[PDB]
RNA sequence: UAUCUGGUUGAUCCUGCCAGUAGUCAUAUGCUUGUCUCAAAGAUUAAGCCAUGCAUGUCUAAGUAUAAGCAAUUUAUACAGUGAAACUGCGAAUGGCUCAUUAAAUCAGUUAUCGUUUAUUUGAUAGUUCCUUUACUACAUGGUAUAACUGUGGUAAUUCUAGAGCUAAUACAUGCUUAAAAUCUCGACCCUUUGGAAGAGAUGUAUUUAUUAGAUAAAAAAUCAAUGUCUUCGGACUCUUUGAUGAUUCAUAAUAACUUUUCGAAUCGCAUGGCCUUGUGCUGGCGAUGGUUCAUUCAAAUUUCUGCCCUAUCAACUUUCGAUGGUAGGAUAGUGGCCUACCAUGGUUUCAACGGGUAACGGGGAAUAAGGGUUCGAUUCCGGAGAGGGAGCCUGAGAAACGGCUACCA
RNA sequence: GUCGGAUUUCCAACGGGGCCUUUCCUUCUGGCUAACCUUGAGCUUGGCGAACCAGGACUUUUACUUUGAAAAAAUUAGAGUGUUCAAAGCAGGCGUAUUGCUCGAAUAUAUUAGCAUGGAAUAAUAGAAUAGGACG
RNA sequence: ACCCACUCGGCACCUUACGAGAAAUCAAAGUCUUUGGGUUCUGGGGGGAGUAUGGUCGCAAGGCUGAAACUUAAAGGAAUUG
RNA sequence: GAAUUUGGACAAACUUGGUCAUUUAGAGGAACUAAAAGUCGUAACAAGGUUUCCGUAGGUGAACCUGCGGAAGGAUCAUU
RNA sequence: UCUAAGGGUCGGGUACGAUCAACUU
RNA sequence: CUCUUAAGGUAGCCAAAUGCCUCGUCAUCUAAUUAGUGACGCGCAUGAAUGGAUUAACGAGAUUCCCACUGUCCCUAUCUA
């Protein structure tokens, strides 16, 4: 099937090699995933070494990692909104690496408020002394505070689900931020 | 070089796992990683001040220089990120007792931080495969 | 391809075993094991072809599902065991005990031991990193592993080896000076009391020997065994202590008793 | 597949089919040898040139070469072991011109001949 | 063993070829053939086609036996003796054979993996899993199905098999059982300034993502943000922990989480011993099998530099639809135009690219040789490739397997 | 100078090494401080680091040639040895052969390419000329 | 403008053979078996044949590049005597 | 959890063209080699009875002849 | 039903932004 | 060799739109060809600005064969104004 050797395609000189060593498997390739959104399904390849991997498809959720407060939690998927690679891609929905989504930002805005206090967009002593204490750090940006007005937050897929079976990624935070929402926002 | 007005990709362009962050200020407002290849190369004060990313850099990259070290002179310069250079030697034929003119063409990337023109002699080092011919990385440019 | 090999033809085998080329097409392929194929004993050829203790691979078979000969205290039964550099042959019939110690030719001679000898053996230390949990180990040219070594041993030094526990008793440190036994190399079977190394960054460091009768020369690294200091060695040297006599003068040795 | 066997042939062929000198000259050596044919000769010329071949590769060499004393040593250890050379000719020079027949005179049948007991080298 | 000779004219000296001469692990063939040792052998044409018969199976003390097998142990009423069949576990990827293809391809020498997979061998290596984790609960151990087998049948036939009835596990699927200690999160109160608390949870390994450490040429002072262990709150201040490589985002460790959740022994032989509150009470040896990970070994994949025969009546080739490179991603065990999207216009060649031929598998080597050479290498070892031609794929650590399967063509 | 085997003080040759003749033919943090002006009564307390080391900025590039390491085994050359000789093969040989002893299975060749080391003649490259030249 | 002596370059010439060559002959056709100053082109028994074909150039004539089948033991060079 | 099925890539194979390479038929035309005492001439070798040959062009049964330019391998190394 | 590309006009002390509208691929 | 002209048809070309004999002879295309084409040449009676031999392109010019297509035909039938 689909092979990485390189017996075929031509040259550096630009001749064309000859037939040889009928192909080998230990030089295959497989077909993409094209993992989707909803209704979670994944399946298990047998890959060289047993060394069992996973191909998401219709994949629901993600481990998603707010770098700044060396958090992560469990959140939602709203929907691809940007890939470097093909604009494809974008149309359907569709779950690569690096590929720019859209997800709840729901635990996200309870653990703030859980963590900080202050207050987020718009009882016993135990509690504001942590906040007391962990002070002077709720100014993190002023282009995320914008997004937790709308509960969705631009993240960015860095894991690869059509090896492991799991979307995982980060929040995109200052330069990164800046250099997307100029690219989506044009016009 | 030009600094090739960085983020021109579609991608944005970052060094892997390297993390600013904005809560703290402080000076060297992004940081910035490399590494000195050994064998004595040296790290050229480009790299180090420098605003490029290319990950095939042997410096600032994720690319690293082991096997042979090689030295030829630029002939061709009208890629992007790679060059290719000219290495002759004398092939000996036994039967005659003497030598023949010979050369070969071995397309090195060259990172961002070195500037080459046409005639510049240039060392490579040895590095795994960058695309389907480059197998070599500029390492030390020894001429302008 | 497909897969391994798993015959050996003779013509093939290594040429240290003395293996005469007629008297059958193949010769015992070693399994795997603690040692390199390529320099490797095993069993079958140590008891048949040097003892000559067994006439047939089928007796040396019967000898060992006695388990009476064991490599390093334990009994070993497969036949094609590789037996490599400095393990101790223990036979409990005749109380003999054997060391595999490489001759001035370079092949595994027959070299009776003491009982208190067979209690320890040397190994050179391969690599020194830190495992899982952040417990340091080292590595063995025989393949064994020694969890919390002394943190002074490094690379290419030489561990005394207690073969009763996997522990160490006493390593000695590679610097020049120091007594080796060239394992490898066309010098195989020397041993030189060192007298320098060279860096040579980007492999293959070259070390420079002299015997005792003061003759130079030079192996790589990764062919040199420290034997322990100066004088003294560790373990007991085989007759002749690889001097590489000359085929000049040895025959007029070889004429001296005749 | 196993081990080939070495073999090699012991004799060599002369050039030129027929000399009226050297056919009398071969002749002559078996009428005093009892050889039954030129096959029995041109082995000892065969021989003995593979013995010039390593003597002359020796002399060439420098003198007091390490090669050459001890293999030099070693053909004519040979050599004279045999009674070919005679023990008052050492020097690697005379073996160089040794003969065509001293091989044929250290023969069994030849020998024998010249210890009584046979009174004809047929018999 | 650095050697030449016959043939152009009436005669001569040259150029020059024809003939002779010698050898051939170079074949065939003719005539002849007594002995000993040794030994090639349907390669050359047809990698043409094949009747028949063989060439891959496998058990110990140590996985499973109610044979409605065989004899007697008699130490045994459950078994422990031998032991067909069958399940299970391994192997069938080795070997053997051929040389069709193949001309920077294979291959030889030499590098790399800081670029990956590795059954097996050898050496090390899990006190953390009662999940509302005080009755959910078997842990002196928990379920299901089936083969073999009994019986009923079909077909002309195949190493074909249906329905019915039983029965096992190292088959399959579940599943608890052991110390602490410390740490970090939460968090009842005194109530307060210097603030500590009861109590709870988590804290193995494995997968995924992110973030932090992974230093280390030299010596002294300024006051601050506030003492910072203990204070004679003057500050004595040190211990401040840190491996390897030429080199790393290395080894390894820490925090946050994630998993549709891996592993963390419901297995077997032999000898049976010590402790008592002698109860089938508590402990106890030598092994076998399996098992996560790391390392080694047997490998494999890819890879560097250089090296190949005849051809110009082959001078330009490559890029339509990958050609050369960049970025991103998908795929792979992994690097890589391996593939896809976007972008650039590159890449080889008179130092012979590309195209053509090869009665071309490459080498180690073979014959003949004064030295130099010429010619051969299907064939006893190493390497590659193939199983009538093509293509795809299951099982497995390992196959694009063909004494495996599927399809097409013959 | 022992009865054909080696020593010395030797007249020579052959080839190496060190110093001087304007002849640095790179070096710092520290160790041996070393070869120590170190001397203590004729063997004593203290000289200048590579003669050995970790890191130093620098570091003119080649070709050549010497030595060395790798270049499977078989085959080739070749040491030894009774296969009865030999083609071969890697055996065997010596004992009072009652208990045993013991030598071997060498060595070399291995184009070119790659790696390390010494020479620096021969054959090429570059340097300080509208001096950012070197020392400072 | 002549004469004498000398010199640099050229067109040549006369005698000699130390040397070269198969020889006719050569001051280069020498310094080549005592075989190496640098370099380009061409040749490899006689015929078929400078032919066929294919390119390419030309208005054409023709040029340049250029085989194979086949057939043969001599073609040839320089001198000697007739 | 079987039959069946949507779409995808790998993709054998067939049909129809195209191209290239190798073998091969063919009326007829035109060469070349050989034998045979064929027919016509006598162009070359002697000053070969018009000196021979080269390039080019034209012509004629055929060897060849003729022009123009050359060469000596000429039948002259030579006229102060 | 979408996507990419192809323009005009205004704007810095002595690279970007704003507005408008084309059918071609 | 002969008779004879002012000179005896050259290079080319041909059963040609020029060839009577003729449906010439050989080959090809065909199941079968007075047709077509390629060859042949004693050509009733070709042939050189009466222009000769070829010729890419062009043609409501003349002719032959092939593929596609078809009610031209086998073999007719139906519909509309
Ligand atoms: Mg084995
Ligand atoms: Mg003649
Ligand atoms: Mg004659
Ligand atoms: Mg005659
Ligand atoms: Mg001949
Ligand atoms: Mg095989
Ligand atoms: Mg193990
Ligand atoms: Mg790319
Ligand atoms: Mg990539
Ligand atoms: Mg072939
Ligand atoms: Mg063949
Ligand atoms: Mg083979
Ligand atoms: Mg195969
Ligand atoms: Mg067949
Ligand atoms: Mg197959
Ligand atoms: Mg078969
Ligand atoms: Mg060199
Ligand atoms: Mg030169
Ligand atoms: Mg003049
Ligand atoms: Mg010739
Ligand atoms: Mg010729
Ligand atoms: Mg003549
Ligand atoms: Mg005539
Ligand atoms: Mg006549
Ligand atoms: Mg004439
Ligand atoms: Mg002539």
């Amino acid at each position: 099937g689909i092979s990485r050797d390189s017996r075929h395609k031509r040259s550096a000189t630009g001749a064309k090699r000859a037939q040889f060593r009928k192909k080998r498997k230990f030089e295959l390739g497989r077909q993409p995933a094209n993992t989707k959104i909803g209704a979670k399904r994944i399946h298990s390849v047998r890959t060289r070494g047993g060394n069992k991997k996973y191909r998401a498809l219709r994949i629901e959720t993600g481990n998603f990692s707010w770098a700044s407060e060396g958090i992560s939690k469990k959140t939602r998927i709203a929907g691809v909104v940007y890939h470097p690679s093909n604009n494809e891609l974008v149309r359907t929905n569709t779950l690569t690496k690096a590929a720019i989504v859209q997800i709840d930002a729901t635990p996200f805005r309870q653990w703030f408020e859980a963590h900080y206090g202050q207050t987020l967009g718009k009882k016993s002593k135990n509690a504001e002394r942590k906040w007391a204490a962990r002070a002077a750090s709720a100014k993190i940006e002023s282009s995320v505070e914008s997004q937790f007005s709308a509960g969705r937050l631009y993240a960015c897929i860095s894991s690869r689900p059509g090896q492991s079976g799991r979307c995982d990624g980060y929040i995109l935070e200052g330069e990164e931020l800046a250099f997307y929402l100029r690219r989506l926002t044009a016009k | 070089s030009t600094e090739l007005t960085v983020q021109s990709e579609r991608a944005f362009q970052k060094q892997p796992h390297i993390f600013n962050n904005p809560k703290v200020k402080t000076s060297k407002r992004t940081k910035r990683w490399y590494k000195n290849a050994g064998l004595g190369f040296k790290t050229p004060k480009t790299a180090i001040e420098g605003s490029y990313i290319d990950k095939k850099c042997p410096f600032t990259g994720l690319v690293s220089i082991r096997g042979k070290i090689l030295t030829g002179t630029v002939v061709s310069t009208k890629m992007h990120r790679t060059i290719v250079i000219r290495r002759a030697y004398l092939h000996y034929i036994p039967k005659y007792n003497r030598y023949e003119k010979r050369h070969k063409n071995v397309p090195v990337h060259v990172s961002p931080a070195f500037r080459v023109q046409v005639g510049d002699i240039v060392t490579v080092g040895q590095c795994r495969p960058i695309s389907k011919t480059v197998r070599f990385n500029v390492v030390k440019v020894s001429a302008a | 391809a497909r897969g391994p090999k798993k015959h050996l033809k003779r013509l093939a085998a290594p040429h240290h075993w003395l293996l005469d080329k007629l008297s059958g097409c193949y010769a015992p392929r070693p399994s795997a094991g603690p040692h390199k194929l390529r320099e490797s004993l095993p069993l079958i050829v140590f008891l048949r072809n040097r003892l000559k203790y067994a006439l047939n691979g089928r007796e040396v078979k019967a000898i060992l599902m006695q388990r009476h000969v064991k490599v390093d205290g334990k009994v070993r039964t497969d036949t094609t065991y590789p037996a490599g550099f400095m393990d101790v042959i223990t036979l409990d019939a005749t109380n003999e005990n054997f060391r595999l110690v490489y001759d001035v030719k370079g092949r595994f001679a027959v070299h009776r031991i003491t009982d208190e000898e067979a209690s320890y053996k040397l190994g050179k230390v391969k690599k020194v990193q830190l495992g899982k949990k952040g417990v340091p180990y080292v590595v063995t040219h025989d393949g064994r592993t020694i969890r919390y070594p002394d943190p002074n041993i490094k690379v290419n030094d030489t561990v005394k080896i207690d073969l009763a526990s996997g522990k160490i008793t006493d390593f000695i440190k590679f610097d020049a000076g120091k007594l080796v036994y060239v394992t490898g190399g066309r010098n195989l079977g020397r041993i030189g009391t060192i007298v320098h190394k060279e860096r040579h960054d980007g492999g293959f460091d070259l070390v420079h020997i002299k015997d005792s009768l003061d003759n130079t020369f030079v192996t790589r690294l990764n062919n040199v065994f420290v034997i322990g200091e100066q004088g003294k060695p560790y373990i007991s040297l085989p007759k002749g202590k690889g001097i590489k006599l000359s085929i000049a003068e040895e025959r007029d040795r070889r004429r001296a008793q005749q | 597949p196993r081990a080939p066997r070495t073999y090699s042939k012991t004799y060599s062929t002369p050039k030129r089919p027929y000399e009226s000198s050297r056919l009398d000259a071969e002749l002559k050596l078996a009428g005093e040898f009892g050889l039954k044919n030129k096959k029995e000769i041109y082995r000892i010329s065969f021989q003995l040139s593979k013995i010039r071949r390593a003597a002359r590769d020796l002399l060439t060499r420098d003198e007091k070469d390490p090669k050459r004393l001890f293999e030099g040593n070693a053909l004519i250890r040979r050599l004279v072991r045999v009674g070919v050379l005679s023990e008052d000719k050492k020097k690697l020079d005379y073996v160089l011109a040794l003969k065509v027949e001293d091989f044929l005179e250290r023969r069994l049948q030849t020998q024998v001949y010249k210890l009584g007991l046979a009174k004809s080298v047929h018999h």
